[PDB]
């Protein structure tokens, strides 16, 4: 799958 | 210091489902950076092989700097991605503790052998 990454 | 354009592991404008592909099989840590579907939340998108699955990575230029988030403070995508060669991105977010370690290459092309 491809996530998508909060990097905040 | 190398340009954007020339470096192996830029890809430019393919898309998402050309780098699932290519990410397909491949150890934890292959990456590879290309442009954003979209264009109006982030330039480019690193992506990350981790844990059999793909992390997209919105990567930010304002104002002459780039990063993952405020305040960007890399001159280049390229010192960027050098940058996390050798250092883990869990400071972002916890569950990337791992390093960019293998480039998926424009310029690493294997032979089909024909008889």
């Amino acid at each position: 799958t491809n996530e998508y990454m909060d990097m905040k | 210091n190398m340009s954007l354009q020339n470096a192996e592991w830029y890809w430019g404008d393919i898309s998402r489902e050309e780098v699932n592909e290519k990410l397909r099989d491949t150890a934890d840590g292959t990456f590879l950076v290309r442009d954003a579907s979209t264009k109006m939340h982030g330039d480019y998108t690193l992506t990350l092989r981790k844990g059999g699955n793909n992390k997209l990575i919105k990567i930010f230029h304002r104002d002459g700097k780039y990063g993952f988030s405020d305040p960007l403070t890399f001159s280049s995508v390229v010192e960027l991605i050098n940058h996390y060669r050798n250092e883990s991105l869990a400071q972002y977010n916890p569950k990337l503790d791992v390093k960019l370690l293998y480039p998926v290459s424009k310029y690493q092309q294997d032979q089909v052998v024909k008889e």
